[PDB]
Order: structure tokens, then C-alpha cells, then sequence
């Protein structure tokens, strides 16, 4: 029962709300930052920096 | 000493009859006394078809029986200095006589008379009609009546709850003598009345006049039994009736309550208590321990406010009530929900030791007389199916501490959808999202 | 544990009388009966007795303003002032444990007031409320003006403060009324629920000021007037009164038992009377609904009887003029004996019944310990009316018809007749 | 020792309101204790204080001040505004006791 | 601590029995209270 479970904990006083906000906004940003970077990625492999960088180290 | 005279209150009787009807009564050394029956009918019961006919009923009850017609049963009630007295909510009915304890045997067979062999005569019956309408016109310019019936009408929508005690004009209108007589055989009878009595009556004397005049034994097992009603749904809702040539605006606004058996109905009582009521009159003034009152004299917020925890069966409606000046709603509204973020927040026990206290005083001198005496008896059976003693109820109460009434009130009102009735001049107090919004955070 | 205990009374050097029963109910309740009113006033400080009791919860010597309704709420207890226009009743309502705490402001309210000029000042303007919402009654006004047209003075002076007066009230005038009329052989300390040993010692060991009688009453003169007030109002109120008999008169009885004759006031609900001649008379002579009901006061050293008649407008003539031929009449013999053994009942209920309630207990106890320093064994006052003739109700029939009348109305008096036409 | 008396007099003449013809209740700043107790003053008392400031006032915007014999002397100073400010003050002090316990 | 109150300023019941009960059975009581609604009788 999530919607009544994250109710009584975190939607009820006003102050688990913003705890539950700041903490959701922390998950959110690590996981759309990587989903996003990863979509951009393979929508353009092997013409970034990213891919095609082995090819110049011969350091 | 207090704590004595609760423990040492002459305990109520009771004792069922065959056809299941309860006969409970407080013996004292009374001289006069107060004996009626208190049934569990009302406009719940009701429906579409029969709704105010318990109260039509309750117009022709005192108009003659079959025995002894208008003209004989008046004559005769008056002239034993008897006083014949009744009502109909809701949820309950109740018919009852204030008399001498030597004419308790008569006055019982009196009552036994109009419950039964009520006359209800075809003639009477249109006399009624134009009555019941003017009662009607009456009551419509109460505008506390008006406002408490728009508050069901919207709170309970839908359901039973919703309906008015005295009905529709329609109804009045149309109601047959058929109907009538259908509704007396449908509701009164035997296991869902109480006989209660209180004065200077033996209770023993008691059952033996009421195991005479109320005879006759149900046979099957559905006449023993018990309607139990369909539950009625609450509405986070408003009704808003605007009149603003209406000199002063009523508002009641309620969250659903707890029911009869709830133990959080004492708690819920003694946080009412803490924000109480008032009105212009309280010579208390500026002075009085009530915030809310304290605030109302300093700003002027109100001509009179009220807080109150009306019971039902299954429901209930726990709010409160205010009269006030079409430019001090607002303000009064801003507060009142104000305090009751107070209940569920800030409660104090210096707050609650005051509550208890008053609603010590309050139980106690809610039994001041016979016929209050017998109005709690008949209906404690008929809600609690026991009598609760001043000693129990005392016991209740004096464990409730603040900790107790922040979390019963967190439970009943903190984000809760409201139910709100407003009368007359209203437009100060506007928008149910703002109502809304004023559920939560002190 | 808890038993039958006797009523005690003790009368002071002071004049002072303290009448306590112990009862055993887990609620006291003390007053303070003091004959005061506005029959002491006169003209120069009319309504000074009205002011006096809303000044109840001002500052005293001995407690703010503000810790007499904390204090007092602290509790649970309750505090209010009743008066009528020759008595004035301090009562207190608490739990047994907190009698004296509560007794405690109940002492420094009536005997050690101080009526700041500020604190007064500021309570002037509730004298407008108050009245306006006791005035919603119309009762209370054809009642008020029957007074000023009865009397000439002490009873004709008005319960609730005239309106020209309103703020216009000194605290000075305040300060000589409670001086003046409160002192200890004009007052009884009456309480329910405690022991006499204690709400003795609390009488003497701390309550005193101003001894002896002090300010006496201008005896209350007849006049015989005729007050009429035109408002309008769908229905008219109308009373007509007569002189009637005093308190402990010895036609005192005679009265009440022709009033339960004629019949006051249905006693089932929705109900018509059939005992009541006066409603049933009229009900023969009108066609829509109305009140007529007997109408009976006993004051210190006078009274009134007579009837009082709620009708519609048009209908006021017929109803005022069927309600005089009843009392004519009942006059003219039309008593049977019945009806005065069927009035006597109904009147011997009603009393008792009336102690039921701690306000009708307290009152009654401290309204007699108060006049004449005893309580009435109530089967003695059950002796006292039921010897009472079916002439000597016939006799007080007789009195009204002859004694000079005195009428107040209040409606649309479009026909509503004048007192030189019954 | 009279050396009390002779401190508060020589500061009552060093402070030098009298020379504007003021009580010194009259300058006192209006909080809201003085503002209430002001309230509570009697009509010729308050309308006298009125007259005071409004002379002192205008007395200040020409630069001047009241003549040698029209200065208040310090034992002719009426404090008729301090009994009713002190009451002001213990009533307060009672509620906002009586509010905690 | 008990007791209905009321609201008016300045500056129906037209059946039989529904405006009963009142023609005074006495006369005029004045009450007023320190926390109740202003009695009158
Ligand atoms: C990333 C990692 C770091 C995270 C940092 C987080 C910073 C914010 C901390 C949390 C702040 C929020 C606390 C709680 C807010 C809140 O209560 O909202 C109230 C209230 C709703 O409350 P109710 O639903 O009534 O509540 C009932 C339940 N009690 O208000 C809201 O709905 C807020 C949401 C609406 C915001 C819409 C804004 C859209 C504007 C466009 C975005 C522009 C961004 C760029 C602006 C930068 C300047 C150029």
C-alpha cells in the first residue's frame, strides 16, 4: 500500500514533505544525470572524444 | 469529598422483558419524577418516501390514543399535574412524562398507550398538515438550525444522515395515515425502546407496571432482532447559501467523527473543551482562558461561537460553529482553524488539566434533575447498551493528558477534507482550497 | 458513607442568615441573596442596579479582573448574577473540592468591589447589548412597561437600564448602591453541597463590611396606567393586571390557585389545555392560533395578577375580551370544586418538581431564608395551599374584576382594544 | 544622609524639562504600558497633560523656553501618571505569570 | 458552563404551540454570567 505508506510517513507533516523532497531531489539528480548522459552517448558513438580518445595515447 | 460522592451514587437497574424491551430506572428519595421511552428511530430510518414522518408521529402522539381519545387523554394528563413532553432526531426518538413517583404506574401505562394504541385520527391528521408547514417557515429563519441541516445535508450527502428530522414540504404534503402507521409498526417496538425512569420510583414497582403494559412477545427471531443500518460516507464538501440582505452569516464546519463506542470521544470532548464557545454576553471578556474566545473579544471576531462533537451510531461530526459580521469571517475563520492546529500541535497540559475540569463539571451538571437523569439513561442502553455511571465516565476523563488529545485531534482533523455549511452574508469567506489549506501546519 | 442530612440555618450578630444542606452531590453550588434591585433606585441613579450585576467580573480588593475569570475557569466553575427588580442573587457552580477556591471570588465580588472609573467606563456600552438581546423577547417588553404603568415607583422603575442613562452611570453611584443595600442584615449566605460548620466559618471569618438595614424602599404606590406601544409587529402582546397579593400574604395562596383555575401554560407539548378556562375560553371565541395564559407576581409589599395574551393582530380585540370574561366568570361563582382540588394538584406538582434542579433548590432555600430566616418543611407547604377554599379562589376572581386595571401592550395595537373598553 | 534627595534634584534641574513647563511623567516615552495607563487617566488630568506637551512643543519649534518663575519645581512635580502605570505593569506581570503555570 | 447563546443589535413563530410556553408564568428574571449566555425569564 505505497500511496497510503509514503502518506503517513513522508507526505503528512510538513516537514518529512521538504526531507522527502530534498532527498528525492538527491536520487533524482544521480540517476536522470547518468540516464540522460548514457541516451546523448550511444544516440552518437564513436563520434565523441569519449569514444575515439584510444586511438591518440600512445603515451 | 468529590471523590466519595461519585462511588457513592445510587447505581442504575436493569432488566429485559420477554419481548426484549429494557426497563432501567435511578432511584432517589424524589418526591416528583421523570419516566418516558426513549426509542431508537429517527429520520435515519427513514427514507425518500416516509422522510419526516417521525416527526409527523410525533405530532400526533400527545393528540389521543385509542383508548381514550384528544378531549379525555389531555384532560386526564393535566389533571395529575403531569407534564407530557417529547422529541425526534435523527438517530432518536423519545416520548416522556414528569410526574409525582406515586403516579408512575399510571403515567407507565400513559406512556405504553401513545407508543401502541396511538389514535391517529384521519381528521387530525390535516390539522397537522398546515402545522408541521408553519413549524417549518419557523424554523427556516433560525439560521443555526438552517446551517446544522445544510452541514448534514452536505457532510453526510447521499446518504440517510443528509435528510432533515421534520422532512420535506413535499413529504408533509403527502404522508398518509397509512404511512404513518407504518412507520410506528416499522420502528417502535419492544427491543429497540427503553423504558427509563428517575425519582422516587422502585425499580422492582417499575418493570412490574411495564411487564403489564408492555405485553405481547415477538415470535420470530427477526422481531428480536436489530436493524443494523447502512453506513452513511462523509464528503470533504461545501454548501454555500448566500443572502446578503441576511443581517449576520452563519458557518459550521466539521470533520467526521468517531461514533457512540469510540473511547476517543471522551478525548475529542475534552479538546472542545479547550476552545469552548462564548458569545457577547460572557461577562468573562478579554479575560476568558478560551484563545479562541480571547481573540473574538479582542479583534471582534464574532457574535457567538460554538464547538461541538455530535455523536451517531456509526459517525459523527466533530466542528464548530460561529455567528458572525459579513467583514469578520474571514479573520474568525483564520482563527478558529488557527486553534484547531493548536489541538493537534501545541496542546499543553496546563491547557487540558482546565478541560477536565470543566468537563467534570459539565457531565455532573448535565444530571441535574429527573428528566436529564432519564434523557442520559435512556440513552446510554440505547448507545452504549449500558449505563455509564459518573464515576466511569470521571476515570475516562481524568486520563486524558495532552500527549492524548494532540494525537486523537492529529487523527480526526490535521489534513483532513472539512465540511462546510455557510449561511447569509458570506463573501468575506470564500474559496474551500483556502478552508483546505487552513487543515494543516499551526 | 452518604446518608439523609438536615437542612441547618444560623442567624449572625451581623443579621446575617447562613441556610446550608448538605446533600451529598458531587456538584456545590453557593449563592449570595441579596435584597437589592432596581426598586431602590430613584430617579438620579436609574439603572445603576442593571450596571451593577455585568459588573460581576470587574477588579474587586482582593482579585484582578483577570484572575476572577482565570481562576474561576480553572476550575471548571461557573460564576453569574441573577436579579429581578427586589432580589439579587450571587451564585457560584464547582466541584466539591474547589469550593473554596471559587468562593474565595465569589466573596471579594459582592463585599469589597472597587468599579475602576476605566473598568466601568469600558463596561458602560454592554448595558446596549445586553438589553438588545434580552429585548429580542417581546415578552420583556409589554413586562417592563406593565411595571411603569402599574406602579409610580420603586416596582415601576425598569429591570434593564434605561437607554438616555446608558453610560451616563458614575462609578461613584456604583459604590453607594452596594453600600448602601449590601449590608449583612439584607443578605444570606446559601449554599448546597457543604457542610454548615464550614460555610459558616466562612460567612463570619471573612465576610462583613457594612452592617444594619441601610437604604429603605419608597413602599410601592399604585398607579393604574396604560402603556401602548405600536411596532408593527404581526402579533400583539397584551397584559392586564390588578393589584395582587404580596409575598407570605394570606391571600398569597389564593392567587396561585386561580391562576393553575384559569391555567398557565400548557402542560403537554404541541398541546391544548382542557383544564385551563381561559385558554379553552378564548379558543371558542378566535379562529387562529394565540397564547393566553394567568399572569401572577408576588413582591415584598405588593403584587400582580391578571392574564397575558399573545394573538395575531385583528384577533387581539376577541382574545382580550374573551380572556376578561373568564376572569368575570370565574368571579361570578363559575368555580367548581373540582377545579380548585384539580388546581391544587397542579399547583402542588409544579413546586415540587421545580427543587428538582440545583438552581430551584438554592433558590428556593435561599429565597425564604433570605425574607423570613427559615426554610419550610415542604409538606407544610403542602398543608398551607391545599387549605385553601373554593371561595377564597372565587374571592380573588372577585379582586380583579373590581381593583383598578393596569394594561401594557405591545404589536400592531391597529384593534387592539383600549382598558376603558372590558 | 540626605545625599539621595540631593542627587535626584540636582538631575531633575540638569535634565531641564521643567523649563518647558513638563511634568516628568509628561516625557515619559509611550510604550505600551504608558499608552494603557494614559487611557486610565481622568478627563482633566489628560486634557491638562495635552496642553503641557502642545506648549512644550510649540515652545520647542520656536527655540524658546517658559520664563525663570514658570519652571516646574522639582518638590512641585506631580507624578500623576506613575500610581496608574505601576498598575498597568502588576497586571501585566500577573497574566503573563499566570499564563505559563 | 452551560447554556445557548445568542447575537442581535440596534442603534417567526406564528403556530399555537411552537411560540407555547411563553405569557410569563411569573414575571422577569435578569441573569447574566461570567462565562454563560445572558438568562432572561
Ligand atoms: C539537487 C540536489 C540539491 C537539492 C536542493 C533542494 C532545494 C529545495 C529544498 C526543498 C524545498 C521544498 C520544501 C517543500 C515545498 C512545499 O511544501 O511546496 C508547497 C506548495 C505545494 O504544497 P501542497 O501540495 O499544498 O502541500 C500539501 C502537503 N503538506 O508549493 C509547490 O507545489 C512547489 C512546486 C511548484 C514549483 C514550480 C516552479 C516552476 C518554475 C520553473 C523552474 C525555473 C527554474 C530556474 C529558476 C532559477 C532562476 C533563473
Amino acid at each position: 500500500a505505497l500511496l497510503r505508506q509514503a502518506y503517513s510517513a513522508l507526505f503528512r507533516r510538513t516537514s518529512t514533505f521538504a526531507l522527502t523532497v530534498v532527498l528525492g531531489a538527491v536520487l533524482f539528480e544521480r540517476a536522470f544525470d547518468q540516464g540522460a548522459d548514457a541516451i546523448f552517448e550511444h544516440l552518437n558513438e564513436g563520434k565523441l572524444w569519449k569514444h575515439i580518445k584510444h586511438k591518440y595515447e600512445a603515451s | 469529598t468529590y471523590a466519595q460522592t461519585l462511588q457513592n451514587i445510587p447505581e442504575t437497574n436493569v432488566t429485559t422483558l420477554d419481548n426484549g424491551l429494557r426497563v432501567a430506572s435511578e432511584e432517589s428519595s424524589q418526591p416528583t419524577c421523570t419516566v418516558g421511552v426513549w426509542i431508537g428511530a429517527g429520520s435515519r430510518y427513514e427514507n425518500e418516501k416516509n422522510n419526516g414522518a417521525g416527526y409527523f408521529v410525533e405530532h400526533l402522539a400527545f393528540k389521543g390514543t385509542k383508548k381514550r381519545p384528544c378531549a379525555a387523554f389531555e384532560k386526564e394528563v393535566e389533571s395529575m399535574g403531569a407534564h407530557f413532553n417529547g422529541y425526534t432526531s435523527r438517530e432518536q426518538t423519545a416520548f416522556y412524562i414528569k410526574a409525582l413517583s406515586k403516579d408512575m404506574p399510571k403515567v407507565v401505562e400513559l406512556l405504553a398507550d401513545v407508543v401502541q394504541n396511538c389514535a391517529l385520527e384521519e381528521s387530525q391528521i390535516e390539522k397537522e398538515r398546515g402545522v408541521i408547514l408553519q413549524e417549518l417557515k419557523e424554523m427556516d429563519n433560525d439560521m443555526t438550525n438552517v446551517t446544522f441541516d445544510y452541514l448534514h445535508a452536505t457532510a453526510f450527502q447521499g446518504t440517510a444522515l443528509a435528510r432533515t428530522v421534520e422532512g420535506t414540504t413535499e413529504n408533509i404534503k403527502h404522508l398518509t395515515r397509512a404511512d404513518l402507521a407504518s412507520y410506528i409498526d416499522t420502528h417502535f417496538k419492544a427491543p429497540r425502546m427503553v423504558l427509563a425512569a428517575a425519582g422516587g420510583i422502585s425499580h422492582k414497582e417499575l418493570v412490574d407496571a411495564a411487564r403489564q403494559h408492555f405485553s405481547g412477545v415477538s415470535f420470530t427471531y427477526k422481531e428480536d432482532a436489530v436493524p443494523i443500518l447502512p453506513r452513511c460516507r462523509f464528503t470533504g464538501s461545501e454548501i454555500r447559501a448566500r443572502d446578503d440582505a441576511l443581517p449576520v452569516a452563519h458557518v459550521a464546519l466539521a470533520v467526521e467523527g468517531p461514533g457512540w463506542a469510540d473511547p476517543d470521544n471522551v478525548v475529542l470532548h475534552v479538546a472542545n473543551a479547550i476552545i469552548g464557545r462564548y458569545d457577547r454576553t460572557f461577562g468573562g471578556g478579554k479575560h476568558l482562558s478560551s484563545r479562541l474566545a480571547a481573540l473574538a473579544v479582542e479583534h471582534k471576531l464574532c457574535h457567538s461561537f460554538q464547538t461541538f462533537n455530535t455523536s451517531y451510531s456509526d459517525t459523527g461530526l466533530f466542528g464548530f460553529h460561529f455567528v458572525a459580521d459579513p467583514l469578520s469571517i474571514d479573520d474568525m475563520m483564520f482563527c478558529a482553524q488557527g486553534e484547531w492546529m493548536r489541538l493537534c500541535t501545541s496542546t499543553t497540559e496546563s491547557e487540558v488539566k482546565r478541560a477536565k475540569n470543566h468537563l467534570r463539571s459539565a457531565m455532573v451538571a448535565q444530571l441535574d434533575g429527573t428528566t436529564p437523569v432519564c434523557e442520559t439513561i435512556g440513552s446510554h442502553l440505547l448507545n452504549y447498551g449500558r449505563r455509564i455511571s459518573l464515576e466511569e465516565w470521571d476515570s475516562r476523563i481524568s486520563a486524558v493528558d495532552a500527549r492524548m488529545v494532540r494525537d486523537v485531534c492529529s487523527k480526526y482533523i490535521y489534513d483532513k477534507c472539512p465540511a462546510l455549511a455557510a449561511v447569509g452574508p458570506i463573501e468575506q469567506l470564500l474559496d474551500y482550497n483556502r478552508i483546505r489549506s487552513g487543515m494543516y501546519w499551526i | 458513607c452518604p446518608g439523609a442530612e438536615d437542612l441547618e440555618i444560623t442567624k449572625l450578630p451581623n443579621g446575617l442568615i447562613i441556610a446550608s444542606l448538605e446533600n451529598f452531590s458531587p456538584a456545590s453550588r453557593i449563592g449570595v441573596f441579596i435584597k437589592a434591585g432596581s426598586r431602590y433606585e430613584t430617579t438620579a441613579n436609574l439603572g445603576t442596579a442593571h450596571l451593577l450585576r455585568l459588573a460581576s467580573p470587574l477588579t474587586t480588593k482582593g482579585a484582578s479582573s483577570f484572575r476572577i475569570t482565570r481562576g474561576i475557569e480553572a476550575v471548571g466553575g461557573s460564576l453569574s448574577v441573577y436579579s429581578t427588580r427586589e432580589k439579587m442573587t450571587y451564585c457560584v457552580e464547582c466541584l466539591r473540592d474547589h469550593v473554596d477556591t471559587v468562593m474565595e471570588y465569589l466573596l471579594n465580588v459582592t463585599t469589597a468591589p472597587e468599579f475602576r472609573p476605566w473598568e466601568v467606563t469600558d463596561l458602560q456600552p454592554q448595558l446596549k447589548v445586553d438589553k438588545a438581546v434580552a429585548f429580542q423577547s417581546p415578552q420583556v417588553g409589554v413586562l417592563e412597561n406593565l411595571h411603569a404603568a402599574a406602579y409610580k415607583t420603586a416596582l415601576a422603575n425598569p429591570l434593564y437600564c434605561p437607554d438616555y442613562r446608558i453610560g451616563k452611570i458614575t462609578s461613584e453611584q456604583l459604590h453607594h448602591f452596594v453600600q448602601n443595600n449590601f449590608t449583612s442584615a439584607r443578605m444570606a449566605l446559601v449554599g448546597i453541597g457543604v457542610k454548615h460548620s464550614d460555610l459558616k466559618q466562612v460567612a463570619e471569618q471573612f465576610l462583613n463590611i457594612r452592617s444594619g438595614a441601610g437604604t429603605s424602599s419608597a413602599k410601592a404606590t399604585y398607579w393604574g396606567g396604560e402603556i401602548r406601544e405600536q411596532n408593527g409587529h404581526s402579533l400583539v402582546h397584551a397584559a392586564v393586571v390588578t393589584e395582587g397579593a404580596a409575598v407570605g400574604s394570606a391571600e398569597a395562596n389564593a392567587f396561585s390557585v386561580l391562576q393553575h383555575v384559569l391555567g398557565a401554560g400548557p402542560l403537554i407539548k404541541r398541546g391544548s389545555s382542557v383544564t385551563s378556562k381561559l385558554y379553552q375560553g378564548v379558543a371558542k371565541a378566535t379562529t387562529q392560533p394565540f397564547d393566553a395564559s394567568a399572569f401572577n407576581v408576588n413582591y415584598s409589599d405588593s403584587g400582580l395578577f391578571g392574564f397575558y395574551t399573545i394573538s395575531q393582530a385583528a384577533h387581539a380585540g376577541e382574545v382580550i375580551r374573551a380572556a376578561m370574561n373568564q376572569l368575570k366568570a370565574a368571579a361570578q361563582g363559575g368555580v367548581t370544586e373540582e377545579d380548585v382540588t384539580k388546581a391544587k394538584n397542579q399547583l402542588k406538582a409544579t413546586y415540587l418538581m421545580s427543587v428538582e434542579t440545583a438552581q430551584g433548590l438554592l433558590n428556593e432555600i435561599g429565597s425564604e431564608a433570605l425574607l423570613s430566616g427559615t426554610h419550610t418543611a415542604p409538606s407544610v407547604v403542602a398543608q398551607k395551599i391545599d387549605s385553601v377554599t373554593s371561595a377564597d379562589v372565587v374571592n380573588a376572581a372577585k379582586k380583579f374584576v373590581s381593583g383598578k386595571k393596569s394594561m401594557a401592550a405591545s404589536g400592531d395595537l391597529g384593534s387592539t382594544p383600549f382598558l376603558d373598553e372590558l | 544622609g540626605r545625599l539621595m534627595d540631593r542627587i535626584r534634584k540636582w538631575y531633575y534641574n540638569a535634565a531641564g524639562f521643567n523649563k518647558y513647563g513638563l511634568m516628568r511623567d509628561d516625557t515619559l516615552y509611550e510604550d505600551d504600558d504608558v499608552k494603557e495607563a494614559l487611557k486610565r487617566l481622568p478627563e482633566d488630568l489628560y486634557n491638562e497633560r495635552m496642553f503641557r506637551i502642545k506648549r512644550a512643543l510649540d515652545l520647542s519649534l520656536k527655540h524658546r523656553i517658559l520664563p525663570k518663575e514658570q519652571w516646574v519645581k522639582y518638590e512641585e512635580d506631580k507624578p500623576y501618571l506613575e500610581p496608574y502605570l505601576k498598575e498597568v505593569i502588576r497586571e501585566r506581570l500577573e497574566r503573563e505569570a499566570w499564563n505559563k503555570k | 458552563x452551560x447554556x445557548x447563546x445568542x447575537x442581535x443589535x440596534x442603534x417567526p413563530l406564528l403556530c399555537r404551540e411552537s411560540m407555547s410556553g411563553r405569557s410569563a408564568r411569573r414575571d422577569l428574571v435578569a441573569g447574566i454570567s461570567l462565562n454563560a449566555p445572558a438568562s432572561v425569564r
